[PDB]
Parts: structure tokens; sequence; C-alpha cells
């Protein structure tokens, strides 16, 4: 058939994988709730980076209002969920 | 729409196409033109006498 | 019990009573119009030794 | 598309959004990964160059200069995705979208099928029946005399209460509907 | 999984269409039986020339059944 | 078949070439062709005889009218109503058959056009000097009547025509 | 033709001695069995009319206006009495009333053998018509409307009179057979040109003529629906019915008194055709459509061929049938939502699929899409003008092309895209309109079928 039934681990597990690809990020340190800017100190141009990252990992853009309010890598999950409407 | 359909030829045109059958395989055979420019016998109109 | 349903459903003959009667008043109104009958140059006809009349 | 927005744009997003439309135009004009990493760090080096600028006219400035660099070098056709505002799948599935108001006119013998769904639909049915009126007051209490200001709408507070205007976004129809 | 497809109530629209079926083929059911039954077993008439002292009705000058009716 | 006489619509005499095999290879052709006659033409010929049959045991005739000639236009007073109104119809019915003349003229051309192939050029010379001829005839006595025409106006048009021709006569007589 | 007359003055007293909940189904059944009656004058001869009587005949440009007159009755009946459920049953009997009045006036105007008598009843159809439009009518512009219906009308029609007497006086018949045979031809003089104006204006208003057609958005838009469909598919042919037997008495000096009106019809149909491309009202567009449509069938009048006849009995037949069918389109979305705006209800294809079938019928036959009578009638004028003029093949060219875009407009703009958010009281589509928008078109598709049955005298 289609593409299967995306589900939260999948998306959760894509994009710490994106993350942990990501050479100014410690793989360990980094956490489901890890923050960008206090955390893991990053600026601003990072956090568009990494946007830009989950946007081809996915196939879809995310408006910048909303990407800029992103923080953790728990918002871009739940971001992603609600976007797709996967529920399960 | 069967009633409209199955009107009978009021209009005349298997009656009209018999007719010019006839009327041409009698014109055909005799070697008649098949038609007529004038269809009025020139002999029953009188023009006007001068035209000057 | 028909007396009910008769007037309830009465107003159903008025039409098909109008399309006779125009029928009727139709077959009048030829019947006034007869002045060439069988006397057309295109039609005109000896009678068959029965009819009295080529159309009514 | 779900954040509200703003009166305007500061000077940091605008120079966000500009950096991410020419890393974007940039990658439309290099093909291939490993040439659009090359100019795309070249890109981000010559971006922070100019970071640390006190004097915001000259910032406003190199930003104004940047833009008409930009608009004349962007490409002409520049890659989309395709359910992106310009791109080929981008409204494809509205024409399969029904409102659920829909449902309320189905004939018995259509809700004869499905039992189960339309009592969990008299369920969420009463849920809003019973939640708009304290929706309504909570709005009321919690909008400045002046009318609101933004576009921004509070959550729930109390007890049991619901985000209030929450019915027409929990029932969106979905994105891949039919 | 199988979901629920939101759809407007299609009941309506097929009732009607099963009743303007249903009506035009319970009157055009018999016409088109009774034309092939007329045309087989009553076919078309024969072009002939008038005999001497006859007058045809004004219908015999039609050539089909129906029509002449 | 005799449905049509053969006069009013004529054909050339249909020579068709024998077939001259050349090839050890069958013909898909006649091997098609002898299965749809066997499967199609067949059956079809039944029910034809079966139909032809049963039309048989019912046989009636249908006569084409006929209409005797009255006066014309031009034997008509000027205010006579009755004789106006024969003349009319008559009229009307002979414009009737005319056009048919001239459709059944167009068949001819058409058939022969389609028939003669890749010849029809020269192969189609007759049909078309009949055309060209039916065709200024009709268009002398009908053409620019327009709508409500009748026949004092075709007979108007004649008149103007027999005025211009004796005149252009009674000049070139006089060169 | 008593057999028709005299059903029909039955329906009057059968509608006032019915019982209050069977109105409705006996007027349907009694207006459908009269609509069945009259099919059988599509008998017609080749060479002569059906001359019934002294008073009425029956030629082949008449009866195939008659039959849609009789088989619009029942229709307008069935797009009534949705909106008339509220109403009395005094005043529901009254709206049968004018209905039926309109219906016998309509009859008796296109069988008429005398000048006069056809003017009487012509001019008779103007009470009902006004008094439906001002007094069922929903908005206060109605009365307006009514006015402006009545007195475009009637300045062209009085002068009219005054020639008819003129006329008769003048020749000692106004009947159309001795008119016919005993026709002599006009001078070029004031008197006659002044004659020919007095004979013309009236249809041309009735039309209508552009520059002289700002009565009917007004009427058409104001009036109930019943009104609308009576207005559109009957009542602007009575000009071009009137034209057509008119001109018998006015040649040779049509030959160039047309002139001005020709110029009209042409651009003001490419004028009224691009005006249907920016309205915001959906009848308004279809008012305009009809004004464009009835342009072409003047330049057809007015050329005066046997091919623009023809091409006119045909365009207006499929006219009225088209325009009648995209009327109750709009008066089931309007009862709908309550408001004629264009844009307010959309992607109604997603709510009511069966609708947006009707929608995409009607619109294909508004573009004259073949083998449809509207695209044999819209060819056979547009060949006639060719061999009039080849430079009439630019205009009539410009027109087909605007008249696609704007009736594709009207149905991407109402069924396609995504429905309105706010509006969620579109109910299902009922049977009573399916079988409204099923009686409009199947008899379009059934005359294609046939069509020397609406090409009238000249076939
Ligand atoms: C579903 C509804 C949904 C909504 C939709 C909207 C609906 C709206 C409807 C509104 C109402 C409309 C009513 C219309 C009324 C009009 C009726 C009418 O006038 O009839 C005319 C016409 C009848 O002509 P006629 O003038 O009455 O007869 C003259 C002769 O005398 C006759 O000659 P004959 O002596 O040879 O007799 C022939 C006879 C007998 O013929 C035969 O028996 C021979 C046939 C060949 C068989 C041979 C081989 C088979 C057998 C072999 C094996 C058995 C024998 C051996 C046994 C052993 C086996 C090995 O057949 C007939 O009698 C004709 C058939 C009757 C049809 C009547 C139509 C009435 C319709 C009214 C109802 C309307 C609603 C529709 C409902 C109807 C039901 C669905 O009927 C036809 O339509 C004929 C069409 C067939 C011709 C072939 C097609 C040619 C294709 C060319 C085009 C190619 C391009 C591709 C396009 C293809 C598309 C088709
Ligand atoms: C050409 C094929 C020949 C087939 C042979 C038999 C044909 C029998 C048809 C009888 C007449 C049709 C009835 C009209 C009302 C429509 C019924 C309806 O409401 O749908 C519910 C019904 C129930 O299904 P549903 O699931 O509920 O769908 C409802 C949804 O709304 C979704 O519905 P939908 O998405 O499926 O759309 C409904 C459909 C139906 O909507 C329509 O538009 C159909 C009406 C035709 C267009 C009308 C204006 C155009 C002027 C042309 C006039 C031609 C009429 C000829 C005389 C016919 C006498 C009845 O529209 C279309 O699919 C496309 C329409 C575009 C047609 C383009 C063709 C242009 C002309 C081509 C040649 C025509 C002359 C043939 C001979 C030429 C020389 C050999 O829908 C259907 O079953 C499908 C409709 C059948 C399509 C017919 C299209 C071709 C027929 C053209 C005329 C017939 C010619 C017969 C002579 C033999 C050759
Ligand atoms: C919902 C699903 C739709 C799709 C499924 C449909 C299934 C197939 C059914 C569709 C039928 C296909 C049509 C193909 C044509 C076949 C019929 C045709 O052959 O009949 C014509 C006949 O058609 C009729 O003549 C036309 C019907 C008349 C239309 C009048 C409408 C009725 C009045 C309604 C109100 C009027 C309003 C308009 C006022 C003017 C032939 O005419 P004609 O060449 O002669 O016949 C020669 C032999 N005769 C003369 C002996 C009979
Ligand atoms: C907004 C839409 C309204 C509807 C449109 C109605 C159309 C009406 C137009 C009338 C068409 C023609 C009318 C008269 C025919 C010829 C017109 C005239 O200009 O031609 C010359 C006329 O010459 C001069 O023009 C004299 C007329 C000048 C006075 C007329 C006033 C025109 C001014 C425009 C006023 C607007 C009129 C419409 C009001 C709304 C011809 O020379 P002549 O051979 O000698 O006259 C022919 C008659 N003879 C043979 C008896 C001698
Ligand atoms: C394909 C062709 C298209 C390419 C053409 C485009 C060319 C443009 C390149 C040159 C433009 C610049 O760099 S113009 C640089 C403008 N400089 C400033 O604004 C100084 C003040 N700094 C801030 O406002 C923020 O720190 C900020 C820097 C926004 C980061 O934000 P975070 O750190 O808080 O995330």
């Amino acid at each position: 058939s289609d593409a299967p039934p995306l589900t939260l681990e999948a998306i959760k597990d894509r994009v710490l994988y994106v993350l942990k690809l990501y050479d100014k990020i410690d793989p360990e340190k980094l956490s489901v709730n890890s923050h960008f800017m206090k955390d893991l100190g990053l600026d601003s141009l990072d956090q568009v980076e990494i946007i830009m990252a989950m946007e081809d990992e996915f196939g879809f853009e995310i408006p910048d209002i909303d990407a800029e309010k992103l923080m953790c890598p728990q918002e871009i999950v739940d971001y992603i969920a609600d976007k797709k409407d996967v529920y399960e | 729409s069967t009633f409209v359909a199955y009107l009978p030829d009021y209009r005349m045109q298997e009656w009209a196409r018999r007719e010019a059958e006839r009327l041409v395989k009698y014109r055909e055979a005799n070697g008649l033109p098949l038609m007529e420019s004038n269809c009025f016998d020139p002999n029953k109109i009188q023009l006007p006498e001068d035209e000057d | 019990n028909v007396l009910q349903i008769v007037r309830d459903h009465w107003v159903h003959i008025l039409v098909p009573v109008g399309f006779v009667f125009g029928c009727y008043l139709d077959r009048r109104s030829d019947e006034k119009l007869t002045a060439f009958r069988n006397k057309s140059l295109l039609f005109k006809r000896e009678l068959r030794p029965n009819e009295e009349v080529t159309w009514k | 598309a779900f954040s509200a927005p703003a009166a305007y744009l500061t000077h940091q997003q605008k120079v966000l959004r500009l950096y991410k439309r020419a890393l974007r135009h940039l990658e439309s004009w290099c093909v291939h990964r490993d040439k659009y990493r090359y100019f795309a760090c070249l890109m981000r080096a010559r971006f922070d160059e100019h970071k640390n600028e006190k004097d915001m006219v000259k910032a406003t400035q190199l930003l104004r200069q940047a833009e008409e660099e930009f608009w004349y070098g962007q490409h002409p056709q520049p890659y989309i995705f395709p359910e992106s505002p310009g791109g080929t799948s981008y409204e494809r599935y509205e024409c399969y979208k029904v409102p659920e108001w829909c449902l309320d006119d189905w004939h018995p013998s259509e809700k004869a099928m499905y039992p189960d769904y339309f009592a969990k639909r008299e369920q969420w049915k009463r849920l809003r029946r019973e939640s708009w009126e304290r929706e309504v007051k909570q709005l009321q209490e919690e909008t400045p005399p002046g009318g609101p200001r933004t576009e921004a709408l509070p959550p729930a507070r109390k007890e049991g209460d619901l985000p209030p205007l929450w019915w027409h976004i929990v029932t969106r129809p979905r994105e891949r509907p039919m | 999984k199988r979901l629920f497809i939101i759809k407007p109530s299609g009941f309506y629209d097929r009732r009607f269409l099963k009743l303007m079926r249903f009506y035009i083929l319970l009157t055009g059911i018999p016409v088109a039986i009774g034309i092939t039954l007329v045309n087989v077993f009553i076919g078309e008439a024969e072009l002939a020339d008038i005999p001497e002292g006859y007058v045809p009705e004004h219908w015999e000058y039609f050539k089909h059944p129906i029509s002449r009716w | 078949p005799d449905s049509w006489d053969k006069d009013v619509y004529p054909e050339p005499p249909r020579r068709t070439p024998a077939p001259a095999p050349q090839t050890s290879l069958p013909n898909p052709v006649t091997y098609l062709t002898k299965i749809f006659d066997l499967l199609v033409d067949r059956p079809v010929t039944l029910a034809r005889e079966f139909i032809e049959q049963q039309h048989a045991k019912n046989r009636y005739y249908y006569y084409h009218r006929e209409f005797r000639r009255v006066p014309d236009i031009t034997e008509c007073e000027e205010k006579d109503i009755l004789c106006m109104f024969e003349a009319e119809m008559q009229w009307r019915r002979d414009y009737k058959v005319d056009q048919e003349i001239v459709n059944i003229i167009q068949e001819r051309l058409k058939a022969c056009q389609q028939r003669e192939g890749e010849s029809y050029r020269q192969n189609c010379a007759k049909e078309l000097e009949q055309f060209t001829q039916v065709s200024k005839a009709f268009q002398d006595r009908y053409s620019d009547l327009g709508a409500h025409y009748s026949a004092r106006k075709c007979l108007a048009k004649q008149k103007q025509r027999m005025l211009a021709e004796r005149k252009a006569a009674k000049e070139a007589a006089a060169a | 033709m008593l057999k028709i007359i005299i059903p029909t003055t039955m329906l009057l007293p059968m509608t006032w001695m019915s019982k209050h909940n069977m109105i409705w189904i006996n007027a349907t059944v009694h207006s459908l069995l009269i609509s069945l009656i009259s099919l059988s004058l599509l008998n017609q001869l080749g060479e002569n009319s059906l001359n019934f009587s002294l008073t009425f005949f029956s030629d082949s440009l008449s009866a195939p206006l008659l039959v849609l007159t009789t088989w619009l009755l029942p229709l307008m009946l069935m797009a009534s009495q949705s909106h008339l459920s509220k109403e009395t049953t005094t005043r529901k009997k009254l709206y049968i009333t004018m209905l039926i009045l309109l219906q016998l006036f309509l009859i008796m105007t296109f069988t008429a053998t005398e000048l006069i008598l056809f003017y009487i009843l012509f001019e008779a159809t103007l009470v009902p018509t006004l008094i439906i439009i001002t007094r069922w009518g929903n908005q206060t512009e109605r009365l307006n409307a009514g006015l402006y219906f009545l007195f475009y009308t009637l300045a062209g029609s009085l002068p009219l009179l005054v020639a008819l007497v003129y006329i008769q006086n003048t020749t000692g018949s106004l009947n159309f057979l001795i008119i016919h045979y005993w026709s002599h031809p006009l001078s070029n003089s004031w008197s006659n040109i002044f004659m020919w104006l007095a004979c013309i204006m009236a249809f041309m208003v009735k039309m209508p003529l552009y520059g002289l057609h700002l009565w009917l958005p007004k009427a058409h838009v104001e009036a109930p629906i019943a009104g609308s469909m009576v207005l559109a598919a009957v009542l602007l042919k009575l000009g071009g019915y009137g034209m057509m037997r008119i001109t018998t008495i006015l040649n040779p000096l049509t030959n160039y008194m047309a002139y001005p009106f020709l110029m009209l019809s042409m651009w003001g149909m490419i004028m009224t055709s691009s005006i249907c491309l920016r309205q915001t009202d959906l009848k308004s567009l279809i008012a305009y459509s009809s004004v464009s449509h009835m342009a072409l069938v003047i330049v057809a009048i007015m050329i005066q061929t046997p091919w623009s006849f023809m091409g006119a009995t045909a365009l207006m037949i499929a006219h009225g049938l088209t325009s009648s069918m995209l009327f109750c389109l709009a008066n089931t979305n309007y009862e709908r939502v309550h408001s004629r705006t264009m844009i307010l209800a959309r992607g109604l294809q997603t709510l009511l699929p069966l609708m947006a079938t009707w929608w995409l019928v009607a619109s294909l036959t508004n573009l004259a899409l073949p083998p449809s009578i509207n695209l044999i009638g819209e060819l056979f004028i547009i060949t006639a003008s060719f061999s009039w003029s080849n430079i009439t093949i630019i205009l009539m060219g410009m027109n087909m092309m605007i008249t696609a875009l704007y009736s594709l407009y009207m149905l991407i703009t109402t069924q396609r895209g995504k429905y309105t958010h706010h509006i969620n009281n579109i109910k299902p589509s009922f049977t009573r309109e399916n079988a409204l928008m099923a009686l409009h078109i199947l008899p379009l598709l059934l005359l294609t079928l046939n069509p020397k049955m609406i090409l009238g005298p000249l076939y």
C-alpha cells in the first residue's frame, strides 16, 4: 500500500536520530526534554538549521512563526504529530 | 416521445423524394435538362411592350 | 360510503369534461366552414356510390 | 499556521527569515548535497560575520542590502515541498474534507450502520453543550475592557474546564480524510 | 486500522435516482416490447400502385403500422 | 437491391480482381472471414428469414399520393384569393420537389467521389457537370427570395431576369 | 383548438373548489395532462398552417411555443409550493389562478389569426405577471421592478396599436393569411419609416434589444421563482414570434432599417456577455445571459433568411428550457442560505453531488455544447450572418468565447473550492428539486434526438 501509519515513537526516534547526527550537539548529553538555548547552548541560527533538518527528514515544511517557538525535541515531536494527525 | 417519434409524414418528405425520383428518371431518359431556370412557362407571361 | 369520496374528488372530472367539450365545439366550428367541400380544383372528386360527404 | 501572529516582526526575526530563505534558494541552485553543504557553510559564515553590530542603523542597512541581493539572485523556480502553498499537492485533498455537522442529516437507515460511532458522537455533543457557557464566561473574564489586542486564546484553568473555542479546532476533518 | 469516513447523506440522491429509473422503466419496457412485437408480427406496408376506381383512405398513404394507426 | 431504381442512382459495373496467392503462408484474412461468416452472417440470416416469413403472412400496401395540376400564379387575377391559394400551394410543392432533385444529384456526386478513390478528379467529371447545371438552375429559380418567399416574388424575379435578357439580346443584335 | 383552451379554464374552478391540502396535486396532474394533449399540435404540414377556425390557427412556429408553455406550467407549480407553504389557502389559490390566467393568455396569443387580437392577448399577459412580481416578491425593490416592467413594455406597445389600426384602415384586414397573400412593398418615405418603427419597437423592447433591456434584470431578479421561470422561458419569446409575424409587411424597407438594431444587437451581445464576467448576484448573471442569447435571436430575425429563421426558432426553445433550469438551480441555493450573493456558499459539490451534476449539465447547455439544440440554433444563426457579411464571425466568435468563460465561471464559483465554514444548514436535496431539474433537462436532449420539431416553418 502507501507509507505505514507513522506513530509517535517513530517520530521521536527520527528526531533524536537527526539531532544526534548534529556535530554541535553531544549525543549522550542530549535528552528528549533538552532545551536548545539553555541546556545545549545553541544560538538562533543553529535552531533554524535544526528546523530545516527536520523539514528535510519528514518531507514537509514548517512555517516560520511556528518554527521559531519550538525549543526542545518534545515540542518538535508534538508539532509533527499534531500536523500529521498522529494519535497512537 | 413515442407519439412524436411515430407521427405520420404530413410534411411530405417521402412523397417529395418519390416525386423527384420520377421526375429525374423521366428527364434523364428523354435527354431533357434536369432542371429549368424558369419555373413559369413564358407563354403565359406578357412582358411590357416597350423597354426604351 | 362513496359520498365522502365523491365530495372529496369530484374536482377531477372538470378537466376531462372540458377536453371533451372542446372537442365537440371544434367539430361544431368545423361544421360551419364546408362552403368548399369537394370543390377545390386539386381535390374535386366524384362521390362513391354510398358516401354522402367527402369529409365531416 | 497554529500560532497567533504579532503586531510586527523584530529585527532578529527578519534576519532569521532571510537566512532560511537564502539557504533554501541556495539549495535550489546547488542541487547536489556536498556543494550545498560547502556553500551553506560559506553563507553561515557570511551571516555571522556581522553578528556583533551594536549600531542598529547599520544592521538594518545591511539587512536591506542583503534582501536586495537575495531578490536579484533568487532562483526563478525554487524547490517547493509538495504540500506547501505553491506545491503540486497543496490543496489536493480539500475536496475530500467534509464537515462533521453533515452527519446530523444522515437518514436513520444510514445511522443504523455504525451505532457505536454515533453514540460516541452524542457523548461529544453533550460535552460541548455543557462546556459552552463556561467557555464564554471565562473569555468574558479574561478579556481586557478595550477588547482583545491579540488573537491568542486562554487555556482552561478550573476543575473540569475546557479551553474556550475548541470545538472546531479539535474536530478538524483530517489531513487525509478519505 | 479502519477509520470512519465522513460523507454527506447519499440516501436521498440514490432514492431519487431509483424512483426515476423505476417509473421510466415501468412505462418504457411495455412500450419497447409492444414496438418490437408490432414490427416483428405486423411489418411495414409495401408500396403499390393505386388500382383503377379505388380511392384510398387518408391513413393508407403511410407505411408504418404505428404511424398509420 | 431492388429497393431503389438503379437508373436514378447508377453505379459502374463493379469489376473486382480474383485472388492470386503468391506465398506458401496462409491468409489470416480469409480464415477470419470464414469465421465471421459462419458465426455472424448465418444466425442473422436465419433471424431475417423468420422475420420475413412472419411478414409475408400479413401483407398490405400504401400508395404514393397523386396531385393534379392547377392553374399557376400567372393565370390568377390580382385579388382572387382562392386561385392564389391553390397556386401558392402548388408552387410550394414544386419547390420541395426541386430541393429533392438537387439532393439526389448531390448524393450521386458524393458517391462518385468516394467510389473513384485517387482518380476522382478525372472520373467524376460528369457528376460534377450535372451538379453545376442543376445548381445553376436551382439558384436562378429560388435564390435571394429570402424568408417570406412566395410564388409572386418568384414570378417577379423571373420577369426581371427575362427583361434583362431581352434588353441584352436586343442590344447585342444592334452590334 | 378549444380542446386545449377549455381544459385550462376548467383548471380555474378545479383549483378554486379543491380541498385545502390537494390544490398542488390537482393542479400539477391536470397541467401535465393538458401538456400531453397539447403535444398533438406538433403534427404540422409542409405547405400551409393548420386553420382550426376563423379565430385560431397553428403554424410550425407557434406549436413548439405552445408545447413549451403547457410544459412550463407544472414545473412552475412544483417550484412554487416550497416557499408558499406558510401562505394561507386563499392566497395560494390566487397564486395558482394568476399562473393559470397567464398560461391561458399565452396559449391564445400564439394562435390568434388576427393582429389586433394578438395584441390584446400579448398585452393582457402583463397583469398576472405584474401582480405576481409585486405581490409575491421578497425584497422592497419588487415595486420598482414592476414599474420598470410595465412602462418599458407599454411605451413600446401603444404605437404598435396605432400602427395596427392604421394598417387595418388602409388595407381592410389584419388577418395574417390575408396580410401574407396580399402583401405589397413599402416605399422609402418618412411615413413608412415611422410605420416600420411603430411596428417594430414593441417587439424590440420585449426581446429586449440592447439599450432597452434595463427592465429585465430588475424584473427577473425581484420576481419569485415561477415569475422568473415564465419571464425568461416564454414571455421573452413573444417579441421574437411577433417580429417574425410582422416582418411580412415590412419589406423592402427592412433592408436598411435593420442596421442600427443589428449593430446594437451584436455589440450589446458582447457587452452583456462581458457584464456576466463581473456579477456578484447569481440571478443577475442568468438575466444578462438571457439578454445575450436574445440579441442573437434579434440578429437572426433581422437578416431575414430561412436559415436565420430556423436558428431563431431553435434558439428560442433551447434558451427557454436552459434559462428556466438555471433559475431553478439558483433558487435552490437561495432557499438554503437566503442570499443571492454568488461567493457566499461555495464548494457545494462536496455537500450536494447530484445537484452539482445538474449544474454541470445546465451550464454545458448554456455554452452550446454540440449536438444540443442550443448549438444547432447558434450555428444556423452564425452561418446566416456569415452569408450576410463575412466580418460578423469576429463578433460572433468573441461571443462564443465569452459565454463559455462566464458559464464555467459560474460553475466553478458555486460548485468547486472549499465549502464556507460558517454555513451548516445545507440540507440534502429533496426529491422535488431533483425531479424539477430532470424534467427541465431530459426534454432538451430528447429534442436533440429529433430537431425538425423546433426548426420552424422554414424547414
Ligand atoms: C434507464 C432510464 C434512466 C434515465 C435515462 C433517460 C431516459 C429517457 C427516455 C424517454 C423516452 C424515450 C422514448 C424514445 C422513443 C423512440 C422509439 C423508436 O422510435 O424506436 C426506433 C427504433 C425502431 O425503429 P422502427 O422504425 O420502429 O422499425 C422499422 C422497421 O419496420 C423494423 O425493422 P424489423 O422488421 O427488422 O424489426 C426489428 C425488430 C426485431 O429485430 C430483430 O429481432 C433482429 C435483431 C438482430 C438479431 C439477429 C441475430 C441474433 C439472433 C441469432 C440467434 C437466434 C436465431 C437462431 C437460433 C439458434 C442460435 C444459433 O426490432 C425492433 O422492433 C426495434 C426494437 C424496439 C426498440 C423501441 C424503443 C422504444 C423505447 C421507449 C422506452 C424509453 C425508455 C427506455 C426503456 C426501454 C428498455 C430498456 O429503435 C431503435 O432504437 C433501433 C436501434 C438499433 C440499431 C442498431 C444500432 C446502430 C449503431 C450505429 C451507431 C454506431 C456508433 C456508436 C454508438 C452506439 C450507441 C447505440
Ligand atoms: C440515469 C442513467 C442514464 C444512462 C443510462 C441510459 C441507458 C440507455 C438509454 C439512452 C438512449 C440512447 C439514445 C439513442 C437514440 C435511440 C432512439 C432514436 O432512434 O429514436 C429517435 C426518435 O426520437 C424521437 O423522435 C424524439 C423524442 C421527442 C421529444 C419530445 C419531448 C416530449 C414532450 C415533453 C415536454 C416538451 C418541452 C419542450 C417544448 C418544445 C429516432 O427518430 P426517427 O429518425 O424519426 O426514427 C425513424 C423511425 N420512425 C420514424 C419510424 C420512428
Ligand atoms: C438606446 C436604444 C434605443 C433603440 C434604438 C432605435 C433605433 C432608431 C434609429 C432609426 C434608424 C433610421 C431612421 C431614419 C432612416 C435614415 C436616417 C437618416 O439619417 O438618413 C438620411 C436622412 O438624411 C438626413 O439625415 C435627414 C435626417 C436628419 C434628422 C434626424 C435626427 C437624427 C439625430 C439623432 C437623434 C437620436 C434619435 C434616437 C432617440 C433615442 C438618408 O438621407 P435621405 O434620402 O434624405 O432620407 C431618406 C428618406 N427619404 C427617402 C424619404 C428622403
Ligand atoms: C541563492 C541566492 C540567495 C543568497 C543571498 C543572501 C545574502 C545575505 C548575506 C549577508 C546578510 C547578513 O548576514 S546581515 C547580519 C545583520 N546583523 C545584525 O542583525 C546584528 C545584531 N544581531 C542580531 O540581531 C541577532 O543576533 C541575529 C544575528 C539575527 C541572530 O540571532 P540569534 O543568534 O539570537 O538566533
